């Protein structure tokens, strides 16, 4: 995660942010047994502002 | 110009380890402290003593 | 931001998501043999996936070397 | 958590009155050695 | 207006003469890359990607030249 | 439409036009020697196809190459 | 702060290439943990060739615009 | 994690933790053959085993080289 | 270190990131030399050294790239 | 010493910039001369000559162009 | 001249790690020879000479590998 | 007096007496090859000196150029 | 006497070392071919011929290995 | 040894002196305790100014 | 050896000197024969000047 904070003269918080999650898109492996005990999220990034 | 240097020490090993296998009625195997297959399909044991 | 790439980046990826799953077929026929060295059936198979890899990699990385050659090549016309 | 604090006196024990303790109590010491006295006297004395 | 000049006439002849090469690169290269061991491909894929280094450095050398020849007659207008 | 041929294009197809039916021979030979592995006739012409066609690729990628690094060699001259 | 215009024809090329920059530390430093691994160096030898580009491009064409500027303020005199 | 690994290494680690215990297997069956060399059940007990040991070795010692090759191909290009 | 230029750091980045293979190859020599008929010990042994041989070309060549970078800059400042 | 210039100035920069690398250079020098087929030796030499070759030629260009721009203001004294 | 480079010191290695070998293959090839139809002069000459067998391929396989490191380090001084 | 001698001349003088007398021994190996080529030990030993031979004239002569590139470009900007 | 050169000179060392191998090798032959089905004589021809391979190949291979160093060295003149 | 020698009025004599002496460094190889008979002696460097 | 001759009034000859003599280094004479047979003389070198 990326930020940066502003306080508005009306108490409102307003940042600018960048965030990255996800598992990596190993090449190494698939099996049942990875598939079955740890979770395949996505991967996602999303850029934006908001108040 | 004068260079002097000085050493002492004192060290002591003592003691003993065990590993071994026993096979009973073609049922069980039995290793302990091994990581083998017990390959022998007879009893064994082995001890290790240093001093 | 999204990771930056170029036109060099462009070109060797162009293999690696043409060869779909090269990649991974190679580790997995790997993990068999070793499981069983003595099987002609897989020594008969993994000869195949590893010389497809070898010629895989050495077509990219040639390639990518050519067009580093002409890019050089021009930008020193500017002067 | 960051717990930052002000410092404004030495330490109390001494650096070497607290170590003699541990070397001591360890059966690490030497200064009951009887020749490295000859040199080690003149660091710790001086 | 696209404005162009002489040496844009002169770079310009070369685009026009090759056709499609710079196409049929790519497409042989889209080709190859699918299935990097059939050696039909793999002559084609060296004759088209060595026909286009040459088409470059012979146009980049050629702009070069006429500007050496302007800027040699422009300093003598003083 | 039809492909633009340069000159190193129309080398290769020297070679291409010259063994006219070659590239499809080989492979007829391979479909039945496949069909038959054990006859001694099969093989003993399969050998004959197969290294012919080595031969006729390798001589091919050679002459291009020469071709390139004359014309290369003049072309670094204008400057 | 001030800039001249050869800084900004400059900064161009920073701006311009958001993250190689970066991205040519982090895969040497990955690199260097394990020099024999083919996807690790793959990746290596087209990011270190961009980087390589990029300078020489930047450096010539600072230097192209500095030679028209001295051209003109020859002729003040 | 392991004393230090390259990928070579990992590839030689496969194979010799893919045969569980071959090395012990074959280190003991010759104890005991030599104590009576000539039962046939002995015998044909070593040899099934050794040819095993020999298959091993071989194969793990190639795919060592042919990694060095592959990797070797593209450090050079680098420069 | 009493002074290191950029490409020390860069030749600097691989020796660190390599524990201690400079060591271990040279054990490994060693044993070998004691027993040069060990099946075990000649297998280990070819992976060290194959390791070494590939770090320190990578090693070399890098510096060299990033020394005609620099010198390509330097020159321009004429 | 007893009486330096702008230019001196701007040279001496460079000069203590590098703190020993004037040293470094030479001494790795004679370790490889004593044993120049050590693989340790001769990649330590590769960088340190590099470091070298870098620092006199950045050094040089600096001076001379500090050399034109004061020569383009004296030359308008007249 | 006791001067012994690194190849010197590495095939060196080998010729100390093999002590006695280089004359245990002569005394056995001379007592072979005294009587060449005896069971156990033959099983014992081939285990030594198979020994010193690999021991020659050993060590010359090293030193080359190690010229071959060296080698491509000194080109890039350039 | 000795004869005048400059700063490159030194740079390489610093390898014939570092290498204490390698020219030497060369001519030595070679002379005891020559009388019986089929020793292991001899060709083991000529081996050895041959190699370390090449690698020191090697290191010695790329050093120099490298130094008379450093100081030409100096040179040129007395100008 | 005619020029001759260094490798000259290194060529020749071998064929003065071997004296008379050169003729011995032929006389060899010459007896054997009078009854070709003796073991005395195809005894001492197999070791005359083995002689002679190992001396030519040590002599070919010397020669290139010094053409290749001069070689080295006179690249750098320029 | 080099030396570059200068006559005091006091018949004092000053001179500039260097001396490398010693034996070359053994090949790191095997010898006898008959041919340590021929004995070892460092390398040394001395550089100085005496009168 | 070479020479350069001056001469002074005094009846004296003036030189200024530069000598090498020896034998060529060959520390690996095989036999001890050769040896025996062949005077080691060391590879000296003097340079100085003398009236």
């Amino acid at each position: 995660i990326r930020v940066l904070p502003r306080f508005s003269a009306d108490g409102q918080i307003e940042m600018s942010l960048d965030i990255e999650d996800g598992n990596d898109k190993t090449p190494q492996s698939d099996t049942t047994t990875s598939v079955d005990a740890l979770p395949e999220v996505g991967r996602t990034l999303i850029s934006t502002i908001a108040r | 110009l004068w260079i002097v240097d000085l050493n002492k020490s004192d060290l002591e090993r003592l003691g003993t380890s065990w590993s071994g296998s026993i096979t009973i009625g073609d049922k069980l195997g039995v290793s302990l402290n091994q990581s083998s297959i017990s390959t022998l399909d007879g009893s064994r044991f082995i001890a290790a003593v240093n001093a | 931001a999204t990771p930056w790439s170029g036109y060099l980046d462009d070109v060797s990826a162009k293999f690696d998501t043409g060869v779909d799953n090269l990649q991974t077929q190679v580790t997995e026929a790997l993990d068999k043999l070793a499981a069983k060295p003595s099987d002609p059936a897989l020594l008969a198979a993994y000869q195949s996936k590893l010389s497809e890899y070898n010629l895989y990699r050495n077509a990219q990385s040639n390639t990518v070397k050519v067009f580093k050659d002409i890019d050089a090549a021009i930008i020193q016309n500017f002067r | 958590m960051i717990e930052p604090k002000e410092i404004v006196d030495p330490l109390t024990p001494d650096a070497s009155e607290s170590v003699n303790n541990i070397l001591k109590q360890s059966g690490a010491w030497s200064g009951d050695d009887k020749l490295q006295k000859w040199v080690r006297v003149y660091l710790d004395r001086g």
